[PDB]
């Protein structure tokens, strides 16, 4: 499932809740920006095998 | 044997930390405090907890909107932390056993033969954990028929909770459930007579204050609530672990909120009219109160410096009536920490002074001139806090009307 | 690089999101993050002349994106509010503590 999100920030709620309700981790380009935000970092992944 | 046959004795019973606290889970502790405060004490004057300990049924608007903007997203703490819960209630013989007990109950009082057997199987720490957990759940589901005999069942549940090898790690739902049951039983039986019950309650309190923190705000508030009601019920039986609290509010990190937990624990201790320090611990009075007051220099998070100022003010008010010999040194340290940022930032200074003088008025007599100087330069809530600081000391002032006239009080 | 009293105030999450970008890392020493619902006093000191002016700002959550906050200023010219790209449902304006 692709998620065509135009804005850079604002859709983290959808990502986190989908990850919590499905156990799958959403794929994004960059995630180092959330390195100090544990509740968001553990829901994103750079691997393309998701 | 008959019980070890109908129990697995080998399944790792997963007990997760309850996250989604229901609405009755709060009112049960509310009514527990209501009973232990008037039905057994008869005073009807609940302890006035600090502003940081003011609780609401629901969550604030900031908590609800934090799901989108992540206002609390930045990792500020540093503590290491981690229906599929009632699997014991989903046992084959669980409901039949509860029905049997409820039927046979209605079919200084001493325990009958079956209650004697249950006590021998539960209180024994060598019985496997699964059987003791099943018996605890049975007592929970049938607490109404164990109340007239709760004087005997107090110690087994206490030593089961205080045991280091419990069901799960941390404060899970079984712990809070048995604690609520025991605190509901406190109206008739209290751990005050047998020193074994005293040491069990002390170890339980130490375990509670050891794992009180949890990144989720709701379960953290729930843990603070259960610790609060436990220390309120057993106020005359517990020795406060001041060493753990000291390590809790002494972090020496300007960009962390670790000291907030210790400050809130100290506030819970102080709200029940308890001593703020006992020299039995390895920490002397100098460094203890020094590290306590040093929290007012952490001017990043209000939950640290404002809470520290308020709890310090409560401690000063307490040592004022008790006529202790450390009131002078504490007041000097507080005045020094206040004057340190009286001129640097001057916005945290007024907040800390208002938090201190909220319970210790006699401290504002040395900063009245400073607050009168700062009054014309403040706006918003800061001017209101300055006016409140002026209000806390009005009768003691010799001639006040001239200063207010000079500070354009009428247009204020 | 020619001033010392000018700063950039924002939410801590906004600071984290801004300093991550390499193009904005020159603000690392000039950004002052402010907690939400914490009335702080800002000094509007002039660089050239030693004139100064104090104003009280309060950050309110916006519910828009990580780090989105409001700005509530209180000074000599009254109270003003800046809700930049906010999101509030009906009946939630009566629940903001700092606006009451
Ligand atoms: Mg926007």
């Amino acid at each position: 499932v692709w998620l065509n999100c135009k804005a850079a920030y604002g859709y983290e709620y959808l990502f986190t809740n989908l990850s919590e309700e499905l156990g799958v981790q959403v794929h994004v380009n960059k995630l180092d920006m959330f390195r100090n935000m544990p509740e968001i970092l553990h829901h994103l992944t750079t691997d393309r095998n998701t | 044997l008959i019980f070890e046959n109908l129990i697995d004795l080998k399944r790792r019973y997963n007990f997760p930390v309850e996250v989604e606290v229901p609405m009755e889970r709060k009112k049960k502790y509310i009514e527990i405090r209501k009973e232990a405060r008037e039905a057994a004490n008869g005073d009807s004057d609940g302890p006035s907890y600090m502003s940081s300990l003011s609780y609401l049924a629901d969550s604030t608007l900031s908590e609800e909107m934090s799901q989108f903007d992540f206002s609390t997203g930045v990792q500020s703490y540093s503590y290491s932390s981690q229906l599929e819960m009632d699997e014991l209630n989903r046992h084959e013989c669980m409901a039949p056993l509860t029905a049997l007990v409820k039927h046979m109950h209605r079919s200084p009082r001493d325990l009958p033969s079956w209650m004697k057997f249950l006590h021998g199987k539960l209180g024994n720490p060598i019985v496997p954990l699964n059987i003791r957990l099943f018996l605890a759940k049975l007592v929970i589901n049938t607490e109404e028929v164990f109340r007239p005999y709760a004087k005997h069942w107090l110690s087994p549940l206490l030593q089961l909770a205080a045991s280091e090898n419990n069901g799960g790690e941390g404060i899970h739902y079984m712990v809070v459930e048995i604690v609520a049951t025991i605190l509901s039983w406190t109206g008739l039986a209290t751990p005050t007579g047998v020193p074994k019950d005293e040491v069990l309650a002390n170890r339980l309190l130490n375990f509670l204050m050891k794992h009180v923190f949890h990144p989720k705000r709701a379960v953290f508030r729930h843990n603070l609530e259960i610790i609060k009601t436990l220390v309120e019920c057993w106020k005359d039986c517990l020795s406060i672990p001041y060493r753990l609290i000291f390590e809790k509010f002494s972090g020496k990190d300007p960009n962390s909120k670790d000291n907030s937990v210790g400050i809130q624990l100290l506030g819970i201790v102080m709200a029940n009219d308890l001593p703020p320090y006992d020299p039995q611990c390895g920490i002397q009075s100098s460094e203890y109160f020094q590290a306590l007051v040093n929290n007012m220099s952490f001017v990043r998070y209000k939950e640290v410096y404002a809470a520290a100022a308020e709890v310090l003010g409560l401690i000063l008010r307490y040592v004022m009536e008790r006529k202790n010999i450390l009131e002078e040194s504490l007041c000097e340290l507080v005045a020094k920490q206040l004057k340190q940022h009286q001129n640097t930032m001057e916005d945290k200074f007024i907040v800390c002074l208002n938090k201190v003088t909220k319970s210790f008025p006699p401290l504002a007599d040395r900063f009245m001139n400073a607050v009168f100087f700062l009054l014309p330069k403040f706006h918003g809530v800061l001017k209101t806090l300055c006016l409140e600081v002026v209000l806390c000391r009005v009768e003691g002032m010799t001639e006040l009307y001239f200063q207010l006239k000079s500070k354009d009080f009428v247009q204020v | 690089e020619c001033s010392l009293k000018v700063y950039l105030y924002c939410s801590p999450v906004t600071k984290e999101l801004l300093l991550t970008s390499p193009k904005y890392r020159f603000w690392k020493k000039r950004i002052i993050s402010i907690e939400i619902e914490t009335p702080t006093q800002i000094s509007l000191v002039d660089e050239a002349s030693g004139e100064k002016e104090e104003i009280v700002v309060t950050l309110l959550p916006a519910g828009h994106c990580p780090g989105s906050v409001m700005f509530l200023f209180q000074g000599n010219n009254g109270t003003v509010l800046y809700t930049g790209d906010f999101r509030l449902a009906q009946g939630e304006a009566a629940r903001m503590e700092l606006l009451h």
